[PDB]
């Protein structure tokens, strides 16, 4: 994602927990690339020294979206940013808002 | 021993 500077690329999910350790900071995110599945991405997010991870992939449509439970109405954005924007206001269903970035 | 834990949007 060459506009997203919480985007680290390739890194194993072990680098980015230490990363995010580093900061210190419950609410500290980025981004890597899935190990699991071509394409797909994880949004990463510190909370009482746990990375809570949501997988965030793209459609055919071009929109993006992130893991939800079933039964819960599935938000899609029109790209990464409004995604992140999204997730930066209070209560919207992760662990913790989106607020201290982790910049490559 | 993991410290990442798999999640999914609550709302």
């Amino acid at each position: 994602m060459d506009a997203v500077a919480v985007y680290h690329g390739k890194i194993s999910r072990e680098t980015g927990e230490k990363l995010l350790l580093a900061t210190g900071l419950d609410g500290s995110y980025l981004l890597r690339d899935s190990e699991s599945v071509p394409g797909v991405y994880c949004l990463c997010v510190l909370y009482h020294g746990y990375i809570y991870t949501y997988r965030v992939s793209q459609t055919e449509t071009g929109s993006w979206s992130a893991e939800t439970a079933p039964g819960v109405h599935k938000r899609y954005f029109r790209k990464i940013k409004n995604l992140i924007s999204a997730f930066q206001k209070p209560d919207q269903g992760i662990v913790i808002p989106l607020q201290y970035p982790v910049e490559k | 021993k993991s410290l990442t834990i798999y999640a999914q949007v609550q709302k």
